[PDB]
RNA sequence: UAAAUAGUACCUGAAAUCGUUAAGAUGGAACGGAUUAAGAGAGAAAACAAGUAAAGAGGGGAAUAUUCUCUUCUUUAUUAAAAGAAACAUCAGUGAUUAAUUUAAUUUCAAUAAAGCAAUCCCCUGAAAUUGUUUUCACUUUCUCCCCGCACUAAUGUGGGGAAAACUGGCUUUAUUUCUUCAAUUAUUUUUUUUGCUGAGGAAUUUUAAAAUUAUUUGAAUUUUUCUUCUUAUAAUUUAAGUUGUUUCUAUACAGUACUUUCUUAACCCACUCGUCUUGAAAC
RNA sequence: UUGGAUAAGGUGCCUAAAUAUUCGCUCAUGAGAUCCCAUAAAAGGUGUUGGUUCAUAUGAACUAGCCCUGAAAAUGGAUGGCGCUAAAGCGGAUUACCGAUACCAAGCCAUAAAAAGAAGAAAAAAUUUUUUUUUAGAAUCUUUUUAUGAGUAGAAAAUCGUGGGGU
RNA sequence: UUUUUGUUUGCUAAUGUAAAAGAGAAAUUAUAUAUGUACCGGUACAUAAAUAAUCCUAUCAC
């Protein structure tokens, strides 16, 4: 069902899984376009694993935006520079490889620049 | 005695269905005597599920879902509900109070 | 104020306007692009000296006699608080089912009917609202029950705006007391709450 | 449909249009039984009634018939699986809507104090033209060997006169609270009286 | 408007411009129904498919 | 330009009035004509009438003529069946 | 020894598989698609609180090692506003409805209360003397009466044979239609009663013009006037120019039973092992 | 995706919707119940319904609807089952209904086409002054309009990742 | 068996509804007729013929 939430409006959930997937441990969740002969997905039989299609496609008005109405948008060691202008419309989220004291120097100017940050308490 | 109701009650059947084809959009409701259209109509109202659950939810052991009666579905009385949410198919058979008000 | 398109006269409002949005390129504009709209209007068989029924507040099936409009639509109603024991409610036409009897069709009745009028137009709207500092000191003292709950119903008690209202009610009861009393038949009618009869059927039945 | 529990006594019913009300009755969750499904009535000649029996009692499952189609003799049984089959019994939701009926041929005594209520769209009168032949069930489930008809009889005998007791009993009952009431209705005031007497009641 | 009102209800002067110039109508399904989509009209036996000269005009005012 | 919600043509008074420069004359003349009173249709109902009895004399003539005109056909039908009856 | 979950199969140690504990399910397949509901996990970046005064810890830069600034967190009271949802109302689109409606056309009639006509006759109709024209008899009501059966009936009456006028019925006159109908259908218009769903977008040189409404004024008009119309000039309203307002709740909290989401269970409906050559694949 | 209204087809239950109306026929001791579609004939019937032709309310001869015989195969068996006779059968007439990823209105996506483009202050909250959000100009782009949207073999475009290498 | 407080190491208090909101209603029986009353299947008289389209039963405190 089509999930409503302020103006973000999702038309589907539930990422789809490969067909299959289930009673085959080789064939992994990530989705495929089964080619096949008879291979009922790509008939579109009443309800069986229906397939991805471009119609599913969110409005691109609001398409990237995250919950937080506010792109999201990485960062490493000290590139906030490009932040300070759009601060209303981009959030920022520390990468993944930053130790500690940069996280924490990162977090600090983040704060005061009144930025929100998305894995503020990351590794401490 | 106590506890006044002022409601009808009505029981809940399938979804708008058709055979081997499943619509699960709006949901299917009788009332207590009414038994044509015609009288049927009379009804365009606020409709109140009640069902219990095992453990407290919100603080109370009760939790309800409502719902509009949108349209009279055939010729004897029947008619056709639309629910923010849609009723689990546990639901049939159980009560559900049609409101006076509005 | 009004306006005759096919004539129906409908009557127009003044109204505020809130809603902030940015708009398209640079600023923020005010939504509605209007500022007058037209009124409720009520149904054909709601006047002042009507009984009716309340249907869902904490005073479920009561009965009750209209009292006058507010000028919102929501219109005021007096269960009287001597004789049905339900104060003042600010309540809608499509909440309150109203029944067919008016009561100054009673002969001993419509004799206080100017008075219950001449009562009516000192109430209001801000007069019904609640005050956002009484609000806060209800609401400061939930951060025993027996004391919270006491502690509820003295803050509303000296609420300023409340005493107004208060008397208002008892000035109605008082009028109201001895001709509806004398009437036992009447007096039951209005005592007496509302119950639905497996017996009886509400399509069927005409209000 | 809307009480506890109904009881449906089977005086001059048509197998078929009862099987249907109560199984319509029973999938909207609504609990029924029947009694007296020895008067069961079948449209067609008891020799007809008799021949699809002997063809149904023909067919056996040759592999093994503990496994085969249970046949069955007992009128109630009849009935209770002609509904089954009618109903959706392989599902969950056709399930409870099988074991919410119950059927006992004859009275029984928990049900002989509550009164039944008859369906008129399967009266025998109603529903069949009087000139063309029927059947009587228990008449049918003797012939195919049930063996135990006139002790229902009996029964049936025994509980009519316990029931023509109570029955003369209540009358008299109901006949001296009329004239109570009737007697008292000129102590209430004349507005009360005008208001009953208005109405009828 | 009414210029195209009155250009199509009597046979005037324009057509090849108006009616190329006019989008097919888009119609909604009957407020009731079709009679028999597979037996025509004038058939003894109810259908719809022919020729319905004056009639039409009611089926259009459940087609709109 | 945007797409607007496309006002009703039919009912909105106001488009439908921009759409047609004539449509309030044309309401207003519909509104004199129903506004009328009671009393001249129902003096006037037989003056109405009465003087469609030449007409209604036709009618009963010509569909007089057509009922004839069938039941010789019948008459001679039936003499022709007599005649081929030997 | 930093680590022995690095202990000689010794860097990391997934999968098939197996073990333990916990939770759940279990009536001849299991698993699933779509919709949920309940449980069990987690979760603050929109899911309410900017600033304002005070004090604790920090910090910075400009001013010429001391002034000022900006301040970031913990506490205290000090107050916002807004966002979503629910309810109501309004509008527009979009239908479903429940009562209608002017004026015409189509052999409609039906009554009212005062006359007359006609007796198997009348408005109809039926049968007989290059088409139309004319003629004869034969046609109904009865609670009317006679003769035969005289009680024979389905019958509180009756079969058959005969008499009767004429309330019944039909026709031609006058005045009325609300005592009573003005039917049914088509053409041309007009409203109405109860309510479901949706609310896109956000207009710095077309969200303006006019379009309508009100209230003035202008001349005129005609269907002949309180929605009568056409503008001269004025100021706003919106039916114009895609849903706006009001009251609550979330909620006066920093993680919870609420709220969003993952997972497991169930529930109504549906769903034949894939890949393949093949006209034809789930195939015995 | 959200509502409305339909097509074929159905309205006893399974199975969402009419034990709906109304007009006739049918007793079957192997009734009958949709084209493809899952068989039935020659001949008959003093069963019953309606007709036509003749003879003096009767005799005969025909005529066509339903029904009966003809009518027999092997695991136990199928109008799909249950069952159905004032039909839930047959053949109509009538309305009302339920019924789609078809149709209509609205929203969103993508493709194609289309119209057009290489520089300025708005609002709100406090109290005139501060705070609060923006103040946009990227041509394989930006704004807007309309239409359409199925696919094996097959072709093209935009794409997302992997081992490396300059930058 | 009666009353109150509750069920908000793998454990050692502890919860679930296919259906409360007046979940009210006991004669049997035949359909081209029945049931009761007094007599001996019959005699005579009432009752019944839109039957639940009914009746009963709830608010008046303290």
């Amino acid at each position: 069902a089509v999930k409503k939430v302020g103006k973000i409006i999702k038309k589907r959930t539930k990422k789809f899984t490969r067909f299959q997937s289930n009673r085959f441990m080789r064939v992994k969740p990530a989705w495929r376009k089964p080619r096949g002969i008879d291979c009922r997905v790509r008939r579109r039989y009443k309800g069986t694993n229906l397939m991805p299609s471009i119609g599913y496609g969110s409005n691109k008005k609001t398409k990237f935006l995250l919950p937080n109405n506010k792109y999201k948008y990485v960062v490493k060691n000290k590139e906030m520079e490009p932040l300070i202008m759009n601060h209303t419309k981009y959030c920022v989220q520390i990468a993944h490889n930053v130790s500690s004291k940069k996280r924490k120097q990162i977090i600090e100017r983040a704060k005061q620049m009144n930025v929100s940050v998305i894995n503020a308490k990351a590794r401490l | 005695l106590q506890a006044v109701r002022l409601y009808e009650k009505g029981v809940i059947l399938g979804y708008k269905r058709s055979q081997r084809n499943q619509d699960p959009n709006f949901t299917l409701i009788s009332i207590k005597n009414v038994n044509t259209k015609k009288h049927a109509q009379f009804y365009v109202k606020r409709v109140a599920y009640v069902y219990r659950t095992t453990k407290h939810h919100d603080g109370v052991k009760i939790k309800c879902i409502w719902g509009k009666v949108c349209r009279t579905h055939g010729n004897s009385g029947v008619i056709r509900a639309k629910f923010k949410t849609h009723i689990p198919p546990k639901a049939f058979g159980d009560r559900v109070r049609i409101l006076m008000y509005p | 104020k009004h306006y005759n398109v096919k004539g129906k006269k409908k009557v127009l409002v003044p109204v505020n306007a809130k809603k902030t949005i940015n708009k398209k390129y640079f600023g923020r504009k005010v939504a509605s692009k209007k500022k007058y709209v037209v009124q409720r209007k009520l149904r054909k068989s709601i006047e002042v000296g009507k009984v009716a029924i309340i249907l869902t507040g904490k005073h479920m099936g009561k009965r009750c006699i209209i009292t006058k409009i507010l000028n919102s639509g929501l219109l005021a109603v007096v269960g009287p608080y001597e004789i049905n024991g339900v104060p003042l409610k600010r309540v809608d036409s499509r909440y309150l089912v109203v029944t067919s009897t008016n009561i100054f069709n009673f002969e001993n009745i419509a004799k206080l009917k100017d008075d219950f009028l001449n009562y009516a137009q000192d109430i209001d709207d801000d007069s019904f609202i609640k005050t956002l500092e009484i609000k806060k000191k209800q609401k400061k003292l939930l951060k025993f029950m027996n004391n919270v709950i006491d502690k509820i119903k003295e803050i509303r008690k000296e609420d300023p705006k409340v005493q107004k209202l208060e008397g208002i009610q008892k000035d109605i009861g008082s009028l109201l007391k001895p001709e509806i009393l004398k009437n036992k038949v009447f007096a039951h009618y209005l005592k007496s709450k509302f119950t639905l009869r497996n017996d009886m059927v509400l399509h069927k039945m005409k209000f | 449909m809307y009480k506890k529990e109904y009881v449906i006594d089977c005086k001059g019913h048509l197998l078929g249009r009862l099987a249907s009300l109560i199984a319509k009755e029973l999938l909207n969750g609504q609990r029924i039984v029947a009694v007296r499904c020895e008067d069961i009535n079948i449209s067609g000649s008891l020799y007809r009634n008799k021949l699809k029996y002997q063809e149904f009692l023909r067919l056996r499952t040759n592999t093994n018939p503990k496994k085969g189609p249970l046949h069955l003799r007992e009128p109630s049984k009849i009935l209770w699986r002609c509904v089954r089959g009618m109903l959706p019994h392989k599902t969950y939701k056709g399930q409870l809507a099988l074991k919410k009926l119950k059927v006992c041929v004859g009275m029984p005594y928990p049900y002989d104090k509550k009164k039944k209520y008859v369906l008129p769209s399967a009266l025998r009168a109603f529903r069949l033209k009087k000139h063309r032949r029927y059947c009587r069930l228990g008449t049918l489930s003797s012939r195919v060997g049930w063996n135990y008809d006139t002790l229902v009889k009996k029964n049936e005998v025994l509980r009519k006169q316990v029931s023509k007791a109570y029955y003369k009993k209540k009358v008299n009952n109901l006949n001296e609270k009329k004239e109570i009431k009737t007697e008292a209705l000129n102590l209430i005031n004349p507005e009360q009286r005008q208001v009953l007497e208005n109405f009828g009641y | 408007i009414e210029d195209m009102v009155y250009q199509l209800y009597t046979c005037g002067p324009v057509f090849k411009k108006v009616n190329n110039f006019l989008w097919a109508f888009k119609l909604k399904p009957p407020r009731k129904g079709f009679k028999a989509k597979r037996h025509a009209f004038n058939e003894p036996r109810p259908g719809d498919w022919g020729n319905r000269e004056a009639h039409i005009n009611e089926l259009i005012n459940r087609m709109i | 330009k945007k797409r607007l919600q496309n006002k009703n043509s039919l009912t909105n008074f106001a488009v439908r009035c921009r759409l047609n420069p004539a449509y309030k004359l044309l309401r207003s003349l519909a509104v004199l004509r129903m506004r009328k009173s009671i009393l001249e249709k129902s003096k006037n109902k037989k003056e109405k009438r009465v003087q469609k009895q030449i007409q209604k004399k036709e009618l009963q003539k010509i569909n007089h003529d057509y009922y004839k005109g069938v039941a010789k056909a019948v008459k001679k039908k039936k003499k022709r069946e007599e005649k081929k009856a030997k």
